[PDB]
C-alpha cells in the first residue's frame, strides 16, 4: 500500500528463507500476491509457486508419487535440467505398481532424452529380426524423421500387431529411394498374411502371376482376392478357382457365375441350386437367382417380362418341389 | 500515457472505466501492461464484478500467447461459473480428463462431460454415470437404458437390474425388455418388473 517495490522483495525474502519449515500454502499466496503486485518479465514466482505446489504434493504410494512425476515434469520441461530428469527417472522406477510406469516413463523418458543421437537410441533399444530391420532402414534412410525417426519406436512397439505389414512398407520406400525390398516383406509374408504382401507387390504381369502361383500352393476371402484380380485383369481360371475354393461360399459360387459368365448359365446355375437344396423350406436362393437371371438378360419391358418369366419359373419348380 | 495512468493510481470507481483504460493500451498494443490492469481490477470487486472482468480478461489473453502455463495458471487463480466451462473447454483443446474433472468440481454440466468423455472415447461415458447418479433419474435413466443396454458384462447387467430397482409405463417397458432380452430366463425377473411398475401405477394413482 506504501507503493514500495524493493522494500517489498525485502520483506519477502526475508520471510520465505526460515519460516516455510512446518507449510508454503501461505507462501504460494504470498508469492500469487507478488505476482499481483507486479502486475498493477516478472512471472518468475509464477514458476516458483507453481514448482512448490507440484513438489509440495504429498507422494503416497507409488503410481500416485509416479503421477505427479508426470506433473511436474512436464511443468519443468515448458518453463540442473539433468538432476530433474534423473529424480523423475527414480520416481517411476521406484513404483508399487510396477506395471503402468513402463508406459509412462518411456514418453517421458524419450522426450527428455530427446530435450547424442547414437548414445540416446542405444539406451532406448537396450531380436534376431529387429537387427535385421535396423540395418534396412537406419543408414538408407538418412533421415531425421522416419527411418531414425520409426527405428527404434517401431523395435520397441511390436515388443506392434501390424510389424511385417509396416516393415513390408519400409523396405518398399527405402529401396525404390525395387525387387530387393518387396522380396524380403514377400520372403516374411509367408512366415493369410503373405496374400496381404503378394497383393501389394503386383499393384507396383509379373506380380500378378506371383500372386496366384503363392494362392494356389498355400490353398474363403483369401481366394475371392485371388480370383477377383485374375479376373479383372483379363473367364477360364476363374471358375477353377471358383471349384477349388467354393466348396457365403454357396452366395460367392453364384455371383462368380454371373459376372464370369455373363458375356450355359442357366442349366449349370439352376442343377447347382438344386443340389444344394437337396443337400441342405430351403429353397430362397433359387428363385432369386433364377429372377436376377431373367432380369439380366438382354432385350425396359422385354427385359423386366423376362426377368418375371424365369422368376416365377423357379418359383413354379420351388413350389412344386418337396 | 502517464496523464492516463494518473487515473490507475487515483479516483477509481466503476469498472466501465478499467475495461475502457485497458482498452486503451489495447489500443496502443501495451499487451501485458494491459494485462497486468486486469490485475488490479480484480484484487478489488471480489467474486461478482470481478466475474464482469474476468470474462474478457480470459477471451483476450487467451486470444493473445494462445504460452499454455501462464494463462492456465490465470484461471487457476481464477477459478476461486459457465466461464469455467467455456475455459475448460478452450485448455482441452488448445489434460482432458483433468478438465472434465474441472466441470465435475447441474444435469446440464453433467450431460457435458459426459459428451467430452464420449469424445475421448466409449469406455468412459459409461463410467460417468456412476458418478452421475449421485428429475436427474431421468437423466440416470436415459443412462441406464444406455447403459444397460451396453452390458464386465454381468457387472453390467446387475447394474441393470440395480438401475431399473434404483427408480412410468415406458420404464416399465424398459424393465420388461430387460427381462425378454434373457433367452428364456428374463421371464420371472420380467414379470417382477412389470409388478412393480403396477405397484408404482398403485402409488401413483392413491396420490391425491
Amino acid at each position: 500500500n506504501q507503493k514500495e517495490f524493493e522494500r517489498v522483495r525485502v520483506i519477502y525474502k526475508y520471510a520465505l528463507d526460515r519460516i516455510s519449515k512446518q507449510e508454503l500454502f501461505k507462501n504460494y499466496t504470498i508469492f500469487e500476491k507478488k505476482f499481483g503486485d507486479r502486475r498493477g518479465k516478472r512471472r518468475f514466482q509464477y514458476e516458483e509457486e507453481v514448482k512448490a505446489n507440484p513438489h509440495n504434493y504429498d507422494a503416497w504410494f507409488d503410481y500416485l508419487r509416479l503421477v505427479e512425476s508426470d506433473a511436474e515434469a512436464e511443468a519443468v520441461r515448458e518453463v540442473n535440467v539433468p538432476p530433474i530428469q534423473e529424480k523423475r527417472h527414480w520416481k517411476r522406477y521406484i513404483y508399487l505398481w510396477i506395471n503402468y510406469a513402463l508406459y509412462e516413463e518411456l514418453e517421458a523418458k524419450d522426450p527428455e532424452r530427446t530435450r547424442q543421437a547414437s548414445l540416446e537410441l542405444i539406451p532406448h533399444k537396450k531380436a534376431k529380426m529387429w537387427i535385421l530391420y535396423a540395418q534396412f532402414e537406419i543408414r538408407q534412410k538418412n533421415l531425421s524423421l522416419a527411418r531414425r525417426a520409426l527405428g527404434t519406436s517401431i523395435g520397441k512397439c511390436p515388443k506392434k500387431l501390424f510389424k511385417v505389414y509396416i516393415e513390408l512398407e519400409l523396405q518398399l520406400r527405402e529401396f525404390d529411394r525395387k525387387f530387393l525390398e518387396f522380396g524380403p516383406e514377400n520372403c516374411t509374408s509367408w512366415i493369410e498374411l503373405e496374400t496381404i504382401l503378394g497383393d501389394i507387390d503386383r499393384a507396383r504381369l509379373a506380380i500378378s502371376q506371383p500372386r496366384l502361383d503363392m494362392p494356389e500352393v498355400l490353398w474363403i476371402d483369401f481366394e475371392i482376392e485371388q480370383e477377383e484380380t485374375e479376373r479383372t485383369r483379363n473367364y477360364r481360371r476363374l471358375l477353377q478357382r471358383t471349384q477349388h475354393v467354393k466348396v457365403f461360399e454357396l452366395s460367392s459360387g453364384k455371383e462368380g457365375s454371373l459376372t464370369k459368365c455373363r458375356q450355359k448359365t442357366m442349366r449349370n446355375c439352376e442343377e447347382k441350386e438344386e443340389r444344394l437344396m437337396l443337400l441342405e423350406s430351403f429353397e430362397e436362393e433359387f428363385g432369386t437367382a433364377s429372377d436376377k437371371e431373367r432380369v439380366d438378360k438382354l432385350m425396359e419391358k422385354v427385359k423386366k417380362r423376362r426377368k418375371v418369366q424365369t422368376d416365377d419359373g423357379s418359383d413354379a419348380g420351388w413350389e412344386e418341389y418337396f | 500515457r502517464k496523464l492516463e495512468r494518473a487515473r490507475d493510481l487515483f479516483e477509481q470507481a466503476l469498472d466501465g472505466c478499467p475495461p475502457k483504460y485497458a482498452k486503451t493500451l489495447y489500443l496502443l498494443y501495451a499487451q501485458l501492461e494491459e494485462e497486468w490492469g486486469l490485475a488490479r481490477h480484480a484484487m478489488a470487486v471480489y467474486e461478482r464484478a470481478t466475474r464482469a472482468v474476468e470474462p474478457a480478461q480470459q477471451y483476450d489473453m487467451f486470444n493473445i500467447y494462445i504460452a499454455e502455463i501462464y494463462g492456465v495458471t490465470h484461471t487457476r487463480g481464477i477459478y476461486q461459473h459457465a466461464r469455467e466451462m467455456c475455459l475448460r473447454f478452450a485448455d482441452m483443446e488448445c489434460g482432458e480428463i483433468d478438465r472434465a474433472r474441472a466441470i465435475y468440481s447441474t444435469w446440464k454440466d453433467f450431460e457435458v462431460r459426459h459428451g467430452n468423455e464420449d469424445t475421448i472415447k466409449e469406455m468412459l461415458r459409461i463410467r460417468r454415470s456412476v458418478q452421475a447418479t449421485y428429475f436427474m433419474a431421468s437423466q440416470m435413466l436415459k443412462v441406464s437404458g444406455s447403459a444397460t443396454g451396453t452390458v464386465a458384462p454381468g457387472q453390467s447387467g446387475m447394474d441393470d437390474m440395480k438401475l431399473l430397482e434404483q427408480r412410468l409405463a415406458a420404464e416399465a417397458e424398459r424393465d420388461q425388455p430387460l427381462r425378454a432380452q434373457s433367452k428364456i430366463l428374463f421371464v420371472r425377473s420380467d414379470a417382477s418388473r412389470e409388478e412393480l411398475a403396477e405397484l408404482a401405477q398403485q402409488v401413483n394413482p392413491e396420490e391425491i
